[PDB]
RNA sequence: UUUGCU
RNA sequence: AGAGAAAUCAAG
């Protein structure tokens, strides 16, 4: 580790890039996820009261509590209603133009949203076929079920789809005829299918010792989630305290550039949030949204539309999974919770078939932007006279006070406000440097006026697998995006180009002695393109140009070969030219 | 869409990777190499595009320029650009109103 | 009641006497949008003369007598209600400017005039891109952007949207039963209205304690960790064979070979060697695939899961208990330092042969020069050879995992020197795999040529003695089960070259910027915290050691390493801050060293990094 | 299923 | 036997 600590030429901050082993395989979760899911579901209830009383907390519907019950020493699971209201009001007042842009989006853009984009989601669990399916298939079958049970035609707009869902929720019995079976749902069964969340291992997650799961909602409630998340994105992109989803370059550099009169105490606090998703209450988020919309003069139906998904999540049913593992000396058996004593027996009362019903806490990957907004509203107070940037979990705060006592008071106030809204900053992962100038945030390491952007995942410098021209264009585009983003300078950019070029040439049998090279040698077919074996034509300053045009401008391609390979009548067939090499693979 | 990324090496090395519409221009067997498969869109080996670049029906030069015009513009712009030393470290309304008055 | 800054004074004053805005709902907004329409017409009409006369004639806010006179001059007639805003003489067509929230909602309407439809964001209807020029569209877009900025800055979005589009309608509603279902797990209604006075209380917090000294990581006790990577590292060797194809080299190896077991491992019995030679022979005679043999049963765990099932069932007399797992703690083994020393040993050939890019600009030349110098620095090292070996082995083994197969497949590890001589690092035999998922662990029998054997380092390997042309070699056999994803990741293990390249380039460019001249042939002294005799090293040696350590980390990447590095970045930053005479302050009950120590269990590379951290000073003055 | 990335 | 880490593969 001392090898990564240079103290002569560069700083340890510069070598922060050496503390990533992403060039190796990412850990993959193994076996049943029931233990992790149950731990995530139970964490909120233990933290609700200062002394863990899970049985008492399991009866609490809304996770609101008084400031006395807020734990200033360990994680807290609830929120303060009055504090949330006042903080939301302050946030609305301070960023009024952002709220006006949100109003413009609601009045103009929201009604014209199409639910076709709803087919871009993750693997959805079909409440008809009872298994995970690709998003387009689940959307298709759900829409067909809606048409069958409503005797009407769902409009192309997302609002129409949500209204259709709300209407079909009014039928005591619903039927789906599909080839040929007739699935019948009662109102309670369809409600359970709508509110049930499906948990899945978050495969290929780095920087974590323990694997954690994520949740996906049913296709029935995905429209409301999309509406709410789009509104959250619209409000966030116009707020200077947000680090997502837009580029963090400007966000982090803007605060790094700021200075003072060399007389005020300046501090930089970098931190993360402990159990971020296992402490937030959907009720707090929907209350914040209601405050925003009401102070914005929005109509009642908009407020109902925004609130519905949060209530549905509040009445969720988390899928337990395969079950907890029990041994019999040397055997192994996965059994559902409640069959035998375990660590989560307190939750046995909440078991509903193979699903566990929980009210507090959240699951990762569902309401990211709303969670970020909730974190942001809590920073708008009179005491907190300092800059703040937050990305879901990570956060960086800049304090500019008159004395160290004021700075520490402001830091503690920030911690306590985050507790107030239901977010606990991990004390072990929060570090404050004074004077300011050194910090870390969203894998960007800032030192004085140099912000080193370190990629969280090194680019997979290999062809995408579509076809030679498309693959080359996409790979060069990826390298250029990584370079101009600051994650790779000129030398490492050229090195990445060389590595990708070697991999790309190998993938198409153009490097050594293969069938392709043998054929081109026997028939004296000179290699004129990179995928054929020709020396690379792109460079550091020419990753945005097409191979064919660039070669033609350089004379490396002649009119005869150009007319031969670009002929549209060739029986073979992103800004790559449609040449004869733009073929398609069989399977 | 990581599956195509991992499958490329095996996909290309398969016996009949390329899937192409049947055609008579491509010879069935050229100099000992069986380029096409007679069973249906048919299949062909990766050497077919290389073969086309040497023995293929040429389209008109005008077609070539039209297809390449968009990208050739960017190439010309870059090579015509000049790179400096590298460092280390109201009237419209008036006309309308006057015209209306006229 | 004032004039918006983006509307000219003359237009405002003119519109003041055109309509009874006071008696119109949202009169100010109506007047403002009408002024926008007039200004759009003016932008269209500016500096456009047809045959010496204006190309566009504006009928907006002009007397009906004059408008009708102009229309008669053009032999056209329009009603009072459907009076077009503009008339293009060149095109001899009447137009009626329109503003709409969304362009798609617009319709052609009647045929008396083509509708120039635009949205508040400055975009125009697809038809407008034809009639109007590029400059006209750009000017209108800029003006409407300014107008939208004024709208948002004055909280008039709803009024404008109502004025141009119409009135919003009830686009959503929920029945009583759905409301009943929703109000099942919450104290509030669909629209939460908790009647409580908004106010943020003042909670009693804690004090932020200063971190005066850096923490010490916990070094675990226990058996030294053995080599657990897929292939070998510094102990990798190869047999030199005459130039030729893989089959020819394997036939040459098989012809002159006396494989005899030197050290049998009870985890990989020596008998399994028969499964290797049989494949080696099979690959020699053309086909790499091969039918199973008796020994294969114990080589790839054939019909083993059922065996354990039956064995456990026969002796399971008891009661069920919660499955508790325990990771066996292990200490730092002494072979990590030896591996690091050996990995940076100089070689003869350069093992990083990557083609150069096409230098066009001076920047391209500088980048290629930096990359070439880096390749020269790290090219002739054993770590590069091991990286090439790992890449070739992973690629050859992963290329055979895309189909279900019940027969043994042989995937040799052969690399060719620039003189063409083959180099046999070893072989990988793929047992019968029937992959139905991706991450399923395929069974492998990995034979590798090893330079030196240590029982404490390779407890599960079986070491045999190979003899070729008199020369003696050691051959280690390991029965492994490896995931497809890891094999694919290692198929491009060449990416390990980027991080040390980044550090080297950063150092060189920092020197160049300090001197304003790029001197590529430079290697300064990087002062570090070393054993004590030496206080630093040149840039090239430092880069080589960084490459070796990064390769080891990549080969030993796993959840422990991930967590250790993720939680060690914080302590690295804290040390850097302490170096610059800054103060590090922590919240109540904070111990980052706990988050780091959580991830020090088995990994030998993590233990090496932790020991290196402990060696450094923890107090700065 | 035939095998050549320093 | 083995890979591995909180529990899966070692066929179905
Ligand atoms: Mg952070």
């Amino acid at each position: 580790m001392n090898l990564f600590t240079p103290r002569s030429e560069i700083n340890p901050t510069t070598t922060q890039e050496l503390l990533y082993a992403y060039t190796g395989p990412a850990p993959v979760a193994y076996g049943t996820r029931t233990r992790a899911v149950l731990e995530n579901i139970i964490r909120p209830y233990q933290y609700f009261y200062k002394e863990p009383n899970v049985q008492r907390a399991l009866d609490i519907k809304t996770g609101c509590k008084e400031p006395e019950d807020i734990n200033v020493e360990g994680p807290s699971s609830g929120f303060h209603t009055a504090s949330v209201l006042k903080l939301a009001d302050n946030f609305f007042r301070k960023y009024r133009p952002a709220m006006e842009k949100l109003k413009y989006w609601i009045l103009v853009k929201l009604p014209k949203l199409k639910y076709a984009e709803l087919s871009k989601g993750r693997q959805t669990y079909s409440f008809i076929h009872k298994r995970n399916l690709p998003a387009p298939i689940a959307l298709e079958e759900t829409v067909e079920f809606l048409e069958q049970n409503l005797r009407r035609k769902i409009g192309p707009t997302l609002l129409s789809y949500c209204q259709a869902i709300a209407d079909v929720m009014e039928l005591d019995e619903t039927t789906y005829e599909g080839a040929t079976y007739t699935i019948k749902f009662s109102r309670e069964e369809l409600w359970d299918q709508m509110r049930t969340l499906n948990t899945m291992w978050k495969h290929l997650e780095r920087g974590r010792l323990n694997r954690r799961t994520i949740a996906t909602p049913s296709m029935l409630i995905r429209g409301f989630v999309k509406i709410v998340e789009d509104a959250a994105k619209e409000i966030l992109e116009n707020v200077p305290t947000s680090g997502v989803p837009v580029g963090g370059e400007e966000k982090l550099a803007k605060l790094a550039s700021k200075q003072t009169f060399h007389t005020a105490v300046t501090g930089e606090l970098s931190g993360d949030q402990e159990k971020f998703n296992e402490c937030l209450d959907p009720d707090a988020m929907r209350l914040m949204w209601t405050v925003f919309l009401r102070k914005l003069g929005c109509p009642d139906w908009i407020m109902e539309l925004f609130n519905i998904p949060f209530m549905v999540f509040k009445s969720k049913l988390a899928d337990m999974g395969e079950g907890l593992v029990y041994t019999k000396g040397k055997l192994t058996d996965r059994k559902p919770l409640g069959e035998m004593p375990s660590e989560f027996d307190d939750l046995v009362r909440n078991v509903v078939g193979n699903s566990i019903s929980c009210r507090l806490g959240m699951f990762m990957g569902m309401y990211n932007l709303t969670s970020t907004l909730l974190a942001l509203i809590s920073i708008e107070r009179e005491e907190l006279t300092g800059s703040h940037v937050e990305s879901s979990d990570d956060f960086i705060h800049f304090f500019n006070c008159k004395t160290h006592e004021e700075m520490f008071k402001q830091a503690e106030t920030l911690r306590l406000t985050l507790k107030l809204v239901g977010i606990n900053m991990s004390p072990s992962k929060c570090i404050l440097i004074s004077p300011a100038g050194i910090g870390e945030f969203n894998s960007k390491f800032h030192h004085r006026d140099f912000v080193g952007n370190v990629a969280t995942e090194l680019p997979a410098l290999v062809p995408n697998g579509t076809n030679p021209m498309t693959d080359l264009a996409m790979g060069l585009n990826v390298i250029k995006h990584s370079v101009n983003t600051g994650q790779m300078n000129l030398c490492t950019g050229a090195l990445a180009m060389r590595i990708f070029n070697h991999a790309y040439k190998y993938a198409y049998m153009a490097l050594g002695v293969t069938r392709r090279t043998r054929f081109m040698e026997e028939n004296a077919i000179t290699p004129l393109l990179t995928n054929q074996g020709a020396s690379p034509v792109h460079s550091f300053s020419t990753m945005h140009l097409d191979e064919v045009a660039l070669r033609r401008h350089l004379g490396l391609l002649d009119e005869e070969t150009l007319r031969r390979i670009l002929n549209p009548n060739n029986p073979v067939t992103d800004y790559s030219v449609p040449s004869c090499f733009k073929y398609t693979l069989s399977r | 869409d990581h599956a195509p990324q991992m499958r490329l090496v095996y996909s290309v090395r398969k016996p009949w990777p390329i899937s192409m519409t049947p055609s008579k221009e491509i010879p069935l067997v050229f100099n000992g190499t069986k380029l096409k498969d007679t069973i249906l869109r048919t299949r062909a080996n990766i050497v077919v595009p290389d073969y086309w670049s040497k023995y293929g029906s040429q389209t008109s030069l005008e077609v070539v320029n039209a297809i390449l015009y968009a990208e050739d513009l960017k190439v010309q712009r870059f090579f015509s650009t000049e790179w400096g030393e590298i460092r280390y470290g109201t009237d419209n309304i008036k006309a309308t109103i006057d015209s209306q008055r006229d | 009641t004032d004039r918006p800054d983006h509307i000219d004074s003359r237009v405002w004053e003119l519109s003041e006497t055109q309509e009874d805005w006071i008696t119109q709902v949202h009169g100010h907004v109506r007047r403002v949008v009408e002024c926008w329409k007039y200004t759009i017409c003016c932008l269209i009409s500016n500096m456009h003369t047809h045959r010496g006369a204006p190309q566009y004639d504006v009928f907006k806010w002009q007397d009906r007598s004059t408008i009708e006179w102009i229309c008669s001059k053009k032999k056209v007639q329009y009603p009072e209600r459907d009076t077009p805003d503009l008339y293009d003489n060149e095109r001899a067509v009447a137009y009626k400017v329109l503003l709409v929230s969304d362009l798609s909602d617009h319709s052609p309407t009647s045929g008396i005039y083509h509708d120039l439809a635009f949205n508040l964001e400055g975009e125009a209807e697809e038809s407008c891109a034809l009639v109007l020029r590029g400059s006209q569209l750009q000017d209108i877009k800029g003006f409407l952007c300014r107008a939208l900025e004024w709208v948002v800055s004055n909280n008039l979005t709803q009024e404008v949207v109502e004025t141009i589009s119409g009135e919003a309608k009830l686009q959503f509603s929920v029945g009583t039963t759905f409301r009943t279902l929703l109000k099942r797990d919450t104290d509030w209604d669909v629209i939460p209205t908790p009647r409580v006075e908004p106010n943020v209380p003042r909670i009693e917090g804690r004090r932020w304690t200063q971190m005066k000294k850096l923490p010490l990581l916990k070094e675990k006790e226990g058996p030294p960790s053995p080599w657990r990577a897929l292939l070998l590292g510094a102990d990798s060797e190869y047999i030199v064979c005459p130039p030729g194809t893989d089959q020819e080299a394997i036939s040459w190896i098989h012809s002159q070979s006396e494989i005899e077991c030197i050290r049998e491992s009870k985890s990989t019995p020596a008998s399994v060697i028969t499964c290797l030679t049989s494949s080696l022979q099979s690959f020699a005679e053309g086909n790499p695939v091969r039918s199973r043999i008796h020994e294969d049963i114990i080589a790839f765990g054939i019909n083993k899961k059922q065996e354990k099932k039956q064995s456990a069932s026969s002796s399971a007399s008891g009661e069920w208990k919660r499955a508790e797992y325990q990771v066996e703690e292990m200490s730092l083994p002494p072979w990590v330092e030896e591996e690091m020393v050996l990995l940076r040993s100089d070689q003869e050939d350069n093992w990083i042969e990557l083609e150069k890019n096409a230098i066009y600009t001076e920047v391209d030349g500088v980048a290629e020069g930096l990359v070439d110098k880096y390749i020269e620095i790290v090219g002739r090292t054993k770590v590069a050879s091991v990286i090439e070996k790992w890449q070739i082995a992973a690629t050859r083994t992963f290329s055979q995992l895309h189909t279900d197969r019940s027969r043994i497949t042989a995937c040799p590890i052969i690399t060719r020197d620039p003189s063409g001589n083959c180099q046999f690092w070893g072989m990988v035999l793929l047992g019968p795999h029937h992959v139905k998922r991706d991450t399923d662990n395929a069974p492998l029998l990995i034979a590798e040529i090893m330079g030196e054997d240590t029982e404490e380092k390779y407890p599960k390997h079986s070491v045999f003695s190979l003899k070729v042309e008199g020369k003696q070699f050691l051959l280690s056999l390991k029965i492994t089960s490896f995931s497809r994803n890891k094999l694919y990741t290692f198929s491009n293990i060449r990416r390990v070259l980027i991080q040390p390249a980044s550090i080297y380039s950063q150092v060189v460019l920092s020197r160049a910027a300090e001197n304003n001249s790029l001197n590529l042939e430079v290697n300064p002294e990087i002062q570090l915290y070393l054993e004590g005799a030496q206080r630093g090293m040149t840039l090239y040696q430092w880069v080589r050691m960084i490459l070796c350590l990064e390769f080891l980390m990549a080969i030993y990447n796993n959840p422990q390493m991930e967590g250790f590095l993720a939680n060690m970045r914080r302590l690295h930053m804290s040390r850097h801050a302490m170096m610059e005479r800054r103060q590090v302050f922590l919240p109540f009950g904070s111990r980052p060293e706990d988050k780091v120590n959580e991830c020090i269990i088995n990994n030998p590379i993590v233990a090496y990094l932790a020991k290196g951290w402990n060696s450094m000073p923890n107090v700065y003055y």
